[PDB]
């Protein structure tokens, strides 16, 4: 039996970057249901792409203003807490070594 | 006011019909994705005596095996974009046609048939057609053909070598066919996937989106009726729609459609004002961009096919341009076609555009005339025995037919 | 306009179950806001569940599923 | 490299083809004329006037700096008999001083 | 009463679990493509019209007239002020129906 | 050895599309790994539960789309829905 | 006759030929527009930002800004947003002196000598 040599991956055919095959394997092995559809891993990979792109764009924007060329946990923390949508999506999560947003109440400010 | 259709035909007769003349009396079984036209050959008289079985090509069997409703009366069709693909429904439709056609004395076939086929057929589907024709009926010999070419043959002054362009517009597809000295050149031949059915569906969608109130009040039947009577093609589309922009004259020539009656009781039973959709529907073939599908369109297709020919042979083939099919029934199609051809032809060149006397029925007349003059020609028909000595996909290479390529279909 | 259907004595009764003696007169207009917002989330889910089953009727189990996804579980309605 | 250039004119009465010497091609190139414009040419004088892009390409872009004109409704080939008058003083003035050539 | 009573199947789905009627047209053409067609041999593939090189005009989605504008909120096209008022007054159902009619980036 | 596995070499590969001259620390890589697999588990569990509620056997594109609609709070929901629909449409064709 | 595009601009986006997109807004309609290569230069030469009432001659490509709207004034002639359709077919009358015609035809740029009297 002859088959195509070095066949294209499903991720490249879908135009995404996250591994559609790995997502499908995780869905099948995670026992979420006995049978897993065909387009579900593609859609999940696309959603994960969107979320990662948004959070990384914001983290890089935050890090650029700190005159730093590398993303650290502090930049991620500043990125999430400054956007209401990501803040309410990640309300009950703790970022290790990320610190706390700096804010002072009007009453405690001198004069 | 709308009108409706009829039903319950009486196509019957005696055991069979033989008029004084020759031993063989062949059959005409002009097919069609929309409707099927049949009738006996009836040798001995040039005019068509009485064509029969003018019914929509839609069949439906009983869900519980009660009865098979195949003639006029969901629904199913044997065609798949101008090429038949259904097996059992095709057999039952043929059984209905034969039973109404007068089976003579018991199970068997009567005479050779001149059944027509699409312009190009895959070399798997004609094999199934021949198998379900012979092994289910046992016709001594069968000859194939193209309805548009038969129509041109009927409209041609006489049987001779002729060349030109054939413009065919049907239910599921349209075709631009270059014929050369009475021999079709199926190499640089093109078709457009859009047809009258898609135009009717487009008009339906438009009218449902215009009046969301009574979506079920109007159906395919009314859409076909209005597309068949209250519509025409425009000489120039943009200038016509620009002319129908002023309000004082937009209503002067608008059409009122009175739906079922018992707001001044004109909301559900509205008048269905149509003044633009009557032009957006016919121009689908000319401008396929009106639908998401992108294609050249009838104006540019024949240009793409005409610019690959030397100037010498272009003159006489352009001298004979013919309009056939179903969609070529709107008034003013001749003027639009001749103006579009005048725009792309040389400055002093000449052309002639001809429209068939009956663009939907001259196919059957042409098939009848061709069969009447080729009963004795044993080199054209496909003999019953030939189906066993020949692979399965054999053609005669005669006029008014496709082209044969040397090939055999592997199967087991 | 139907948020005004939540009359003032109804708010007083709801407060009285909570165990409060005196009610400010401007509380109601803000309290009707909370009823306006907390109810705008379960319906967001309740219709959406309904829209998954190709059906357009909000059954008594969709609201239970919504309240469960939000973190408030109720008993007695087929939970 | 270059000997002549073939051009194809088309109106809503027909289509013709023309053969141009490099001078006329240079004149066309100066007018920034590309494929799809409405052009006016006089064979006797060699004049080249671009009358704007054809209307059929008006949808190519939503906002384009160019102006669009409809396809001409007339003959591509036009013949006329013209009689010209010119006094001697015109020749004297024209040839007296270097013609501007601008 | 019938031409034959010994009608035989031509590759149905009586035995298997395939389509009862016949193979799909896409499958039919996919199988026919496997034939060793000659370079100049005609077929059912080289009969479709080529894509047009001419830009396609824009027409009003509610009146069928020459459009000259668009709408960022709905991604439709209109022609005059009353067309704009009408298209704004329309719900999302008709808007998505118009978008799906002439297929676009929105499903 | 062990295929510990991770998306480290994927989210980083995404970074170049938004910031072609930005780096990632190892701790930030771990943070993004945890974020992505947390969201994966959330969406998968929601889709599972919904399919079980509708007494179905297969978790399909529409079930996971509804799960995304339920879970993503605001404009993120509709934008991710559009992104996924585009991705699946390109995958099919 | 002339074609004039007058209205308030909302957002401009130019990529890196070049692809451009901008959304104009009057008080009665909004419209998105895809820009050709020439319009990219015509808009980059004359820096156009959000909330600017601009008038464009379609046949030429000239950007003639009139001012800024009050809506974007938060955070220099203050003009309100225009009215009617974005694209107007305006009829323009023009009169020219016969001596003006004579002077235009005299030199390479004959209109210049019509102000300085060098003719
Ligand atoms: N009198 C008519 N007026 C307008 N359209 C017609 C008329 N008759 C048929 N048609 C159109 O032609 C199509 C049927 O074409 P048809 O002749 O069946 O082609 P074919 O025989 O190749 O299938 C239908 O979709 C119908 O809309």
């Amino acid at each position: 039996g002859k088959a195509r040599a070095k066949a294209k991956t499903r991720s490249s055919r879908a135009g995404l970057q996250f591994p559609v095959g790995r997502v499908h394997r995780l869905l099948r092995k995670g026992n979420y249901s006995e049978r897993v559809g065909a387009g579900a891993p593609v859609y999940l990979a696309a959603v994960l792409e969107y979320l990662t792109a948004e959070i990384l764009e914001l983290a890089g924007n935050a890090a650029r203003d700190n005159k730093k060329t590398r993303i650290i946990p502090r930049h991620l923390q500043l990125a999430i807490r400054n956007d209401e949508e990501l803040n309410k999506l990640l309300g009950r999560v703790t970022i290790a070594q990320g610190g706390v947003l700096p804010n002072i109440q009007a009453v405690l400010l001198p004069k | 006011p709308f009108r409706d259709a009829r039903a319950a035909p009486d196509p019957v007769l005696e055991a069979g019909p033989v008029a004084h003349g020759p031993l063989p009396v062949p059959l005409v079984l002009d097919n069609g994705s929309f409707q099927v036209r049949a009738g006996w050959a009836c040798p001995g008289q040039d005019p068509g005596p009485e064509p029969r079985l003018q019914f929509r090509a839609v069949c439906a069997r009983g869900r519980g095996g009660a009865r098979g409703a195949s003639g006029p009366q969901m629904l199913r069709s044997p065609f798949d974009r101008n090429v038949p693909v259904n097996l059992e429904l095709q057999e039952l439709l043929l059984d209905y046609s034969f039973q109404h056609l007068g089976v003579s004395s018991q199970g068997c076939v009567d005479h050779p048939i001149v059944l027509t086929e699409a312009v190009c057929n895959p070399l798997y589907s004609r094999q199934m057609m021949s198998e379900l024709l012979f092994e289910c009926y046992g016709i001594p010999k069968v000859a194939y053909g193209i309805d548009s070419l038969f129509s041109f043959y009927h409209n041609k002054p006489k049987n001779s070598m002729c060349s030109g362009l054939i413009i065919s517009s049907g239910y599921q597809c349209t075709h631009v066919l270059p014929i050369l000295e009475g021999r079709l050149d199926a190499k640089n031949c093109k078709r457009i996937n859009l047809g009258g059915s898609q135009a009717a569906g487009y008009l339906q969608r438009l009218l449902q989106l215009k009046y969301p109130g009574h979506l079920a009040a109007i159906t395919l039947s009314r859409m076909e009726e209005i597309l068949h009577e209250h519509s025409y093609i425009a000489e120039d589309y943009v200038e016509e729609l620009h002319k129908w922009r002023c309000p004082d004259y937009y209503e002067n020539n608008v059409h009122k459609m009175q739906l079922p009656f018992s707001v001044f009781n004109l909301a559900a039973y509205h008048q269905l004002f149509v003044g633009t959709e009557r032009i957006r529907a016919p121009e689908i073939i000319f401008q396929p961009s009106l639908i998401g599908e992108e294609q050249a369109g009838i104006a540019e297709t024949l240009q793409y096919i005409l610019d690959r020919y030397p100037k010498d042979i272009q003159e006489m083939l352009v001298q004979n341009v013919f309009l056939t099919g179903g969609n070529t029934m709107y008034p003013g199609m001749k003027a639009r076609m001749e103006k579009e051809l005048l725009e792309m032809r040389p400055f002093r060149s000449s052309f002639q555009v001809q429209l068939a006397s009956n663009p939907v029925l001259d196919a059957w007349y042409g098939a009848r005339d061709w069969a009447l003059n080729h009963l004795d020609d044993n080199e054209v028909w496909i003999t019953r025995k030939e189906y066993e000595e020949k692979g399965g996909e054999y053609l005669k290479e005669h006029c008014a037919s496709n082209i044969y390529v040397p090939i055999r279909l592997p199967k087991q | 306009d139907n948020i005004q259907g939540i009359t003032k004595p109804a708010i007083r009764r709801l407060a009285r179950r909570g165990g409060v003696k005196r009610i400010s007169g401007l509380i109601y207009e803000e309290t009707r806001g909370v009823l306006k917002v907390f109810l705008e989330n379960v319906i967001r889910d309740a219709v959406t569940y309904t829209e998954h089953a190709k059906r357009k009727t909000v059954t008594a189990m969709d609201v239970v599923y919504a309240l469960k996804r939000q973190g408030r579980t109720l008993y007695g309605f087929g939970g | 490299t270059i000997s002549h250039v073939i051009i194809g004119l088309k109106t809503a009465k027909g289509t013709k083809q023309l053969k141009l010497d490099p001078s006329i091609f240079e004149s066309l190139q100066k007018e920034r004329v590309e494929a799809g414009d409405v052009i006016y040419i006089e064979a006797n004088s060699g004049a080249v006037k671009r009358q704007g892009r054809c209307d059929t390409y008006a949808t190519e872009f939503d906002l384009e700096a160019e102006e669009y004109v409809p396809l001409p409704k007339g003959d591509v080939h036009k013949k006329k008999e013209i009689i010209q008058d010119v006094t001697l003083h015109d020749l004297d003035v024209a040839n007296a001083r270097p013609q501007g050539g601008q | 009463k019938d031409p034959n009573f010994v009608h035989s199947g031509h590759g149905g789905a009586v035995a298997g679990k395939k389509n009862r009627t016949w193979k799909n047209l896409k499958q039919i053409l996919a199988s026919e493509r496997a034939l060793p067609w000659q370079l100049n041999d005609p077929n059912y593939f080289s009969i479709d019209a080529p894509p047009s090189f001419k830009p396609a005009k824009k027409y009003s989605d509610v009146s069928g007239l020459l459009a000259n504008y668009t709408d960022p909120q709905s991604k439709l096209r209109f022609s005059t002020i009353e067309e704009f008022s009408y298209i704004r007054r329309l719900p999302s159902d008709v808007v998505t129906g118009y978008l799906a009619l002439r297929k676009a980036t929105s499903i | 050895r062990s295929r510990k596995e991770s998306y480290s070499i994927y989210v980083y590969k995404v970074l170049k599309q938004v910031h072609p001259d930005t780096g990632i620390s190892s701790k930030a890589m771990g943070i993004m790994n945890s974020f992505v697999n947390d969201i994966f588990e959330r969406i998968a569990g929601e889709a599972s539960r919904l399919a079980h509620y509708n007494k179905r056997s297969t978790i399909t594109s529409r079930e996971i789309q509804t799960a995304v609609r339920l879970l993503l709070p605001g404009e993120l929901a509709k934008h991710a829905v559009s992104e996924g629909t585009k991705a699946v449409t390109k995958y099919t064709s | 006759e002339t074609e004039i595009i007058e209205g308030e601009v909302v957002e401009i986006q130019i990529d890196r030929s070049k692809v451009g997109k901008l959304t104009l807004k009057t008080t009665e309609m909004e419209t998105i527009y895809d820009l050709g290569t020439k319009m990219i230069e015509s808009l980059t030469k004359d820096k156009v930002q959000a909330g600017d009432v601009i008038t464009i001659d379609k046949a030429t490509g000239k950007i003639s800004k009139l001012g800024r709207s009050f809506t974007r004034a938060r955070d220099t002639k203050f003009v309100q947003c225009p009215d009617g359709e974005l694209q107007k077919r305006k009829e323009v009358v023009h009169t020219v002196s016969l001596h003006e015609i004579d002077v235009i035809n005299s030199r390479t740029q004959g209109f210049l000598a019509l102000f300085s009297g060098d003719t």
